[PDB]
RNA sequence: UGUGGACCCGCCCCUUGGGGUGUGUCCAAAGGGCUUUGCCCGCUUCCGGAUGGGCCCGCGUCCCAUCAGCUAGUUGGUGGGGUAAUGGCCCACCAAGGCGACGACGGGUAGCCGGUCUGAGAGGAUGGCCGGCCACAGGGGCACUGAGACACGGGCCCCACUCCUACGGGAGGCAGCAGUUAGGAAUCUUCCGCAAUGGGCGCAAGCCUGACGGAGCGACGCCGCUUGGAGGAAGAAGCCCUUCGGGGUGUAAACUCCUGAACCCGGGACGAAACCCCCGACGAGGGGACUGACGGUACCGGGGUAAUAGCGCCGGCCAACUCCGUGCCAGCAGCCGCGGUAAUACGGAGGGCGCGAGCGUUACCCGGAUUCACUGGGCGUAAAGGGCGUGUAGGCGGCCUGGGGCGUCCCAUGUGAAAGACCACGGCUCAACCGUGGGGGAGCGUGGGAUACGCUCAGGCUAGACGGUGGGAGAGGGUGGUGGAAUUCCCGGAGUAGCGGUGAAAUGCGCAGAUACCGGGAGGAACGCCGAGGCGAAGGCAGCCACCUGGUCCACCCGUGACGCUGAGGCGCGAAAGCGUGGGGAGCAAACCGGAUUAGAUACCCGGGUAGUCCACGCCCUAAACGAUGCGCGCUAGGUCUCUGGGUCUCCUGGGGGCCGAAGCUAACGCGUUAAGCGCGCCGCCUGGGGAGUACGGCCGCAAGGCUGAAACUCAAAGGAAUUGACGGGGGCCCGCACAAGCGGUGGAGCAUGUGG
RNA sequence: GUGAAUACGUUCCCGGGCCUUGUACACACCGCCCGUCACGCCAUGGGAGCGGGCUCUACCCGAAGUCGCCGGGAGCCUACGGGCAGGCGCCGAGGGUAGGGCCCGUGACUGGGGCGAAGUCGUAACAAGGUAGCUGUACCGGAAGGUGCGGCUGGAUCACCUCCUUUC
RNA sequence: AUGUUC
């Protein structure tokens, strides 16, 4: 019945982006849009919208690549080369503002819920607030 | 295991086992040779090897080393027990420190010269 | 006397026994000194303060579950007792509770913390010194006195031990400072002084203070300093190597200058200004006097001597190599391993490297060890998936809206003592050490706030889950029956000399007529073809028929509305063998008897043969119980064969079973929409090999045995996968006088000759 | 000089080549290796028992001390309602006796275990290891082991099957 | 058919 369905929606993009999909579907919630709401706004996806397959509510997700590359192999770069689940229902991560991790130097997210809503570590700092780790992405 | 079972049951730390029973945790201890007498090696090695079984201060009799060329050790000899065992005599888990109580120092030593109990010689 | 206070009761307020108030009762006291109608010290009661405490509560606080049940003042109540005070603290009475897998109880270990050591951190280890709390004072109980003690140098008793004794009795408690003795690898002066700071008593003078301040001893630790500095040869001697020219020690020395640790001379501290005395008032404020253990020390000035250096290592890790001696000896050794006559690994020399008043060793802790893995590991074959269901606790829980605000986050604020750590500036000539100031710090309390996520309550949905209707495939299970083939045996017939059996034989059966053939019958076990796939959670399930019965798939999209996943324990199921009571017994067949084979043959081959294999009931509970792969869910190319549903059916769509493969994973082999990929949940399990699935204990079992399951000791590996070989009483293909086909010899005889002896 | 025989064939013997297969060998099958038995050393389990430590249960005796009742036909004080002595009792350190639990030590002897350069017997395993192996179980045998039943492939040379796959 | 060892 899905025990985690974000750690199911980022499985979803990797699982995705590994074979360099358009697009794919994600039963929706309004906590996912707002995930993938950042992940646009960082710019590791195209963007998302709403739709309908069968009756029910997906979030159609628009993945991003690289340029198609040289020599043997040509398979582009990933711009979410890596996406991982920190909180999750087995064991919940929460950090308060002064603990929120600096991702991948800098050059990565993490993302949180927060009691100002879902917030990027660099938000999330600037505004004064910590939450649940929800991922970090690079 | 999971995190849940890792709550219920944990992590079970090291725990970790002596080579030496100079009780205690010493660092030494006195005993006094029970017999001593020369042992063969074991398979790759092949040598008249000088051990004393010693009776210990700390309850234990137990076979040591007696490190150096030629020594003066005989049945009442008084001895120091160190720790450190020897790859090749099994169930040889002790020095004897020469140079102390009856143990005597190695004659004509000149390099390891502390070790081996040895004073400086004179260079008169 | 009663300012006041205590107590019962009533009243008001307050809200656990807090504050007030009324009447009743009940409760105080101590004097001493002076320069004396005034001062100083004391005495009594009450109120408030400050300080120090007691008791209580939340949370945190090690190892064993081979400790699983614990509990009688035990849990609670009522009334007492007790105390400063709550309280089963203690006691009567009543009730029957209380605690425990969120680990009670028990056993083992341990004083706890600030800190400390290690570590990148998270962690791990520790808790000596200094600070804080606790406990103890020869062992055990007990109270007294008191503001306080159940009292370290107070008391009682018991016990242990010692001492004096005139034998009547007495005395004692260093875990205070020193010290002795014993134990030990090992740990100091029976030091100086109260000058300082602090403490007790006193109006004060002052007394006391092994607290303390100092000195001493110990390289035990850290910091600092010295053993010279500058010059000085293409380079003495000695000693080592040598290719007999040299090379090394080495600017090292000798030698010239220079400086001047120690020494000796002179001077000489801070730490000490109070208390006290006088003016003032015995206040503030001003003035005076005493006082130094350390110490004739630190330090300053003046003279002034070239003045201790050692320890470990030089095979790799690891920085640093030659000669001799040695010859698996002597010896080294942390691991790999070195040593067998050229050893950079033994011992010595020279030479070197590394530290240096030290250098090594042993012990112990952390590191390295992501080797208990939160950070940060794993289980197909390396150690590791539980034999499979069912299910309890527990853990985790789809989509939408609202309320709450417990988690969570934010802000403020309190707390987080000092010392330590960290930053800055300062004091000792530096540093160590020390001062002063500064920033931190999780935790927790209080107030305020946020509501995304988690929780919770309320409502909602239908994608998960269950259900209805309709269809289906199936060795799924159970009970009853009954069908043919075959084997055996019995009764017959017919027929006659062997059958059987092996590599070959024999045992055995057979003239009392076997074998082969036919008829009659019995009885037991298993179901040929179909037949490869199918069913079941696993084990497992195969003739046909009937009854009873479970799982499962599909379709309609009809009902419920998250009802879900997993699952420590528990319950049930669990091949074969095996056990118990009965039955049954054809074939088979452990053991067993015979025959062979063999060196032996307690085996393999042959002839027999008892349990057992079959049935009922009851046990046992294991396994290569295997896919050596826990369950559930989602996500990530396809191709092809196949089982079984559905389909405006040349293909689509669901459920299963196979093979090949995308991406990806994997040590590799391999796995790959039936994952070993990508992820979330939950369970189980691993932590080198052996010892050992053993011992001990406990549980289960009629027994066999099952489950749970160590350590000593031992080894430096055990091991997975793949690679190159080599090998095979493995395969295919292929060769050579290899065999085979031939012809002639050797082995016998004499002798020649080489050899063993 | 004189001067033959014979070769079907490659199954078998010795040696060898290429591919393949299994392997626990790699000093490479003149390899490895298993168990009894024999010897030595080490550490252990069991063992008639013996000896401690701790602990629990019941019963008996019970110091000090607080506390409670009495203090009378009873002494001493008095501040005579009282106090003190004195007496009884509860609890009680401990001690005694009996029986359990747990832990330690030790014990004639004894089971197996590990280690011991080249012990005896056979040859179980590794190559179809010469009877594929392994496995739970059961019986038997100096010893490995064998044999029964059932399971597993971590075995099978074949074969022919079906699948995959590659045809061209 | 069997057929050990170093
Ligand atoms: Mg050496
Ligand atoms: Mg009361
Ligand atoms: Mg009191
Ligand atoms: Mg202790
Ligand atoms: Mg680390
Ligand atoms: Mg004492
Ligand atoms: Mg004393
Ligand atoms: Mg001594
Ligand atoms: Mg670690
Ligand atoms: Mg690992
Ligand atoms: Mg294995
Ligand atoms: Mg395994
Ligand atoms: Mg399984
Ligand atoms: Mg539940
Ligand atoms: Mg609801
Ligand atoms: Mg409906
Ligand atoms: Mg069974
Ligand atoms: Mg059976
Ligand atoms: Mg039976
Ligand atoms: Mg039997
Ligand atoms: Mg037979
Ligand atoms: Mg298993
Ligand atoms: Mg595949
Ligand atoms: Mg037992
Ligand atoms: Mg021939
Ligand atoms: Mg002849
Ligand atoms: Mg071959
Ligand atoms: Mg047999």
């Amino acid at each position: 019945m899905l025990t985690d369905p974000i750690a199911d929606m980022l499985t979803r993009i990797r699982n995705a982006t590994r074979v360099y999909k358009e697009s794919t579907d994600v039963p929706a919630s309004r906590f996912k849009e707002e995930i993938l709401r950042i992940l646009a706004r960082e710019g590791f996806i195209k963007g998302y919208e709403r739709v309908d397959v069968d009756g029910k509510p997906y979030l159609r997700v628009y993945l991003k690549y690289g340029p198609r590359r040289q020599g043997p192999d040509p398979r582009p770069e990933q711009v979410i080369h890596h996406i991982r689940r920190i909180s999750k229902p087995g064991r919940r991560v929460y950090v308060g503002v002064k603990e929120i991790p600096r991702v991948r130097r800098g050059l990565g997210i993490a993302i949180l819920s927060t009691s100002k809503g879902v917030l990027t570590d660099r938000e999330a700092r600037k505004l004064g607030v910590g939450g649940e780790l929800i991922c970090e992405v690079w | 295991p999971t995190i849940n079972q890792l709550v219920r049951k944990g992590r079970e730390k090291v725990r970790k086992k002596s080579k030496v029973p100079a009780l205690k945790g010493a660092p030494f201890r006195r005993g006094v040779c029970t017999v001593v007498r020369t042992v063969t090696p074991k398979k790759p090695n092949s040598a008249l090897r000088k051990v004393a079984k010693v009776r210990l201060t700390s309850g234990y009799e137990v076979t040591a080393y007696i490190p150096g060329e030629g020594h003066n050790l005989q049945e009442h000899s008084v001895v120091l027990i160190r720790g450190g065992r020897v790859k090749d005599l099994p169930g040889v888990r002790y020095h004897i420190v020469r140079g102390v109580y009856d143990a005597a120092g190695v004659k004509d030593r000149k390099k390891s010269r502390s070790k081996y109990g040895t004073k400086k010689p004179k260079e008169a």
